[PDB]
């Protein structure tokens, strides 16, 4: 069933995040971080004395590039997974899918480890297009910790409308400039990325110096840590990856569905507990992107 | 004249860091509970990667280190076959001297220990000036430091585990003080008097 | 602080009883506030911790059912008996308190 | 009193003593021996102090004479032979087998102290067997599981508490169960 070429091209365009520090006279001053060999290279980065707040701040933005895929061998398919799209969209919509990557934005699922310790932290965004204020959350701690505390934001059903227009409607798109701040205690551990090879961090020079930085695609790995969104439910820390082949819940034994779950979507109400989660997952799955050839 | 005896850690699995670490600390607390501080210590043998399998403590007087080597943890671990002690062996002629000199730089070079520093030139600013801004302080973009081991201690009076660094040196000969700091050290705060090893 | 206990008590009735009288206002809150204690103390068990009352007990945890049993000792310690009355699986097939297999455990089976 | 053991071993009466079933006195005594005479009363009346003593003791003396090191240290080295000794007795009830009772009562209570030393010391694949009663087949099948998470058919790749935690929530039986102890 799987054409000799089929690719898509992700809809989530996560950016690197750049680390500030904020003084008391409120001047910032990008991050910086000391590297320690032996005569083997340790790397260290901590807050320095003085600092009032870190903040960090980075650019996502959200399109509509799932609706066709972006090469396609044999025209069946094309049309099968573009129906496919579209009954997915007009039966079950494109709010828990936008929910959930909203919240993971929103939360401070992105600064991973770098949130365990802060007294405090706030997330504030300005979308593009926007006509008002900036949206704003304060002291995600402990104001919002929940889908119900995110959705008693003054306007949280207007930010998450645009990315279900961005999503649904060809050309549509959505972009978000977030603005973390970080209140961490006196000579905190922060924790960037890690560069592929001890511990040394990935850097990029920001304003004629070096800088820490947490990779654009480590940030796009928590912006869509949904279910993390994969071919299989592969798990970082313990090695073992769930939806096995074996268990017949992969992205390939559930894309070769694709006829099945188009009768299913058309012809009467679909089950919450197996075809709804199945069409999350390859929804999911065709956000991302990736080639499915073979 | 100086009077040696030395101890071998005979288990093959073992941190010797860990070994020597608790042999300076009983060390130490002899060069409390009496006031003497005669004794240093001394490692035969140093290798870049870990201190050596034997350490020798070295005295001008013999009484006062076969006493100290009679403290209660030695005597409870040579019966356990985990330490093997030599009585005592006149210092050769042959031998060489070096100094362990600890080293409190590194303290300071570590981030934490910036920020000490930092905090310390706040506080002494008390002295009358204009107040300086941290934000001109910053910490250098590469540091490179000798080989170094960083045995490991724990304070006693506050339960604060600060580790001490020794960093092995070669020095003149002579030197007749014979005195020492809580620990041997090589680097009393009055003079760096070397040990043999 | 621990409510009144009873051995008929179960595990999903003893956290509604908990969370009911240590002031939080309702359930699905509580188990929240749960999962970031044990992230605040650097528990390794935080991620597996349950978030609804349905499949709490330790018997529906999959493969983390030892990180759900550690972070229910560790809340315990720090003291009443969360453990016995939790429903754990046994390679002999349910185990609860010392018999293998307001609401009564009696109730579930 | 060197006398009542001969009336205490009979299993009648012997009010200083937890009365077991006599199979379980002769273990008892079989324990007693390595660690036959009126020492033997005196342990059982203040039975609980006197018992969390010994642990103290011993533990303290592995701790303070320990050897390797502060951390990384092994269960033998700190607790093997207390351990590894009393667990192997007849049947292995928990309520019946009181040392053990009690052992897993002070390693429960003590667990995640100071740096959690007793809850981080690592462990073999043959004493994890060993106190589990489990099969190395099915210790292959769980760490394949991921349910054993390594940090080899003998190697030091787990730790007390994970398997401890792992027992009390996969490994209880009718007899060789918590609340029997609690």
């Amino acid at each position: 069933k799987l054409p000799t070429n089929l690719a898509y091209e992700r809809s989530i365009d996560p950016s690197d995040v750049c680390f500030f520090v904020v003084w008391p006279d409120d001047r910032k001053t990008p991050l910086t971080y000391n590297s320690r060999t032996l005569l083997h290279q340790v790397d260290f980065c901590h807050v320095p004395y003085g600092a009032s707040h870190i903040e960090c701040s980075f650019s996502v933005s959200f399109s509509s590039e799932l609706r066709q895929p972006y090469k396609c061998n044999s025209s069946k398919v094309k049309q099968t997974l573009v129906q496919l799209v579209e009954l997915y969209e007009t039966k079950i919509g494109w709010t828990e899918l936008a929910t959930r990557y909203l919240m993971n934005i929103c939360n401070g699922k992105w600064l991973w480890k770098n949130t365990r310790k802060a007294y405090c932290w706030n997330i504030v965004l300005t979308p593009w297009p926007w006509n008002g204020e900036k949206v704003g959350f304060e002291d995600i701690r402990t104001n919002y910790t929940s889908r119900q505390d995110f959705k008693n934001n003054k306007n949280w059903s207007a930010i998450v409308e645009m990315i279900k227009t961005a999503f649904s409607s060809t050309d549509g798109l959505a972009i978000f400039e977030v603005r973390a701040t970080l209140h961490l205690p006196t000579n905190a551990m922060v924790r960037p990325s890690q560069v592929f090879t001890s511990r040394v961090f990935q850097s990029t020079t920001i304003d004629g110096e070096r800088s820490p930085i947490l990779g654009a695609f480590k940030t796009g790995a928590a912006i869509a840590t949904i279910d993390r969104v994969g071919r299989f439910g592969v798990h970082r820390e313990d090695v073992t990856c769930y939806r096995h082949p074996s268990t017949g819940k992969d992205f390939f034994s559930i894309l070769q569905q694709a006829e099945h779950y188009i009768e299913v979507l058309s012809a009467n109400k679909t089950p919450a507990q197996e075809t709804i989660n199945d069409m999350h997952f390859l929804m999911a799955n065709l956000i991302k992107g990736g080639m499915f050839q073979h | 004249k100086w009077y040696y005896k030395t101890i071998t850690f005979l288990p093959e699995l073992c941190n010797n860091e860990s070994l020597a670490a608790k042999c300076l600390r009983v060390l130490h607390g002899f060069n409390y509970q009496y006031e003497t501080r005669n004794i240093g210590v001394s490692f035969p043998l140093w290798c870049d990667a870990t201190v050596g399998k034997k350490i020798s403590f070295v005295s001008k007087n013999k009484i006062e280190l076969d006493l100290l080597l009679k403290q209660h943890y030695f005597v409870q671990m040579e019966q356990l076959q985990y330490f093997h002690i030599s009585n005592t062996v006149l210092v050769p002629e042959d031998c060489t001297y070096v100094s362990f000199r600890r080293c409190q730089s590194i303290d300071k070079l570590t981030a934490a220990g910036l920020a000490r520093k930092i905090r310390r030139l706040e506080k002494r600013a008390l002295s009358r000036g204009e107040q300086f801004d941290p934000s001109s302080f910053a910490q250098k973009e590469h540091t490179a430091i000798a080989h170094y081991h960083s045995l490991g201690e724990s304070s006693k009076q506050t339960n604060r585990n600060f580790r001490l660094n020794i960093r092995m040196l070669s020095e003149q000969p002579r030197e007749g003080n014979s005195i020492f700091s809580s620990y041997g050290l090589s680097n009393s705060e009055n003079s760096f008097q070397p040990v043999p090893l | 602080q621990r409510p009144k206990p009873y051995s008929d008590e179960s595990l999903e009735s003893f956290f509604i009883r908990v969370a009911n009288k240590n002031g939080y206002g309702d359930v699905h809150r509580f188990l929240e506030a749960t999962k970031r204690f044990l992230q605040d103390i650097d528990h390794n068990g935080y991620q597996t911790f349950p978030t609804d009352i349905t499949r709490i007990n330790p018997y529906s945890a999959k493969n983390s059912s030892s990180a759900r049993t550690a972070s229910f000792l560790k809340l315990a310690q720090l003291p009443p008996e969360l453990l016995g009355l939790a429903i754990n699986r046994t390679n002999m097939a349910v185990v609860r308190g010392a018999e293998v297999f307001l609401r009564e455990n009696g109730y579930a089976s | 009193a060197a006398c009542t053991v001969s009336n205490w071993l009979a299993g009648h009466e012997s009010k200083p003593l937890p009365n077991l079933p006599k199979s379980y006195r002769w273990g008892l005594v079989h324990w007693w021996m390595g660690i036959d005479h009126f020492s033997f009363v005196q342990f059982f009346s203040n039975w609980p102090r006197s018992f969390h003593s010994i642990i103290e003791d011993e533990v303290e003396f592995n701790l303070e004479h320990a050897v390797v090191s502060t951390s990384e240290l092994r269960l033998k080295d700190l607790l093997g032979r207390l351990f590894f000794g009393s667990i192997r007795l007849p049947e292995r009830n928990l309520q019946h087998n009181i040392i053990l009772g009690e052992l897993l009562c002070y390693l429960e209570n003590r667990l995640w102290q100071d740096k959690g030393l007793i809850a981080n010391l690592k462990m073999n694949a043959l004493e994890a067997t060993v106190m589990l009663n489990c099969s190395l087949d099915q210790i292959a099948s769980m760490v394949e599981q991921r349910i054993l998470k390594p940090n080899d058919v003998t190697d030091y790749l787990f730790h007390f508490g994970d398997i401890f935690c792992l027992w009390l929530a996969e490994f209880q039986s009718d007899e060789f169960n918590r609340s029997f102890y609690v």
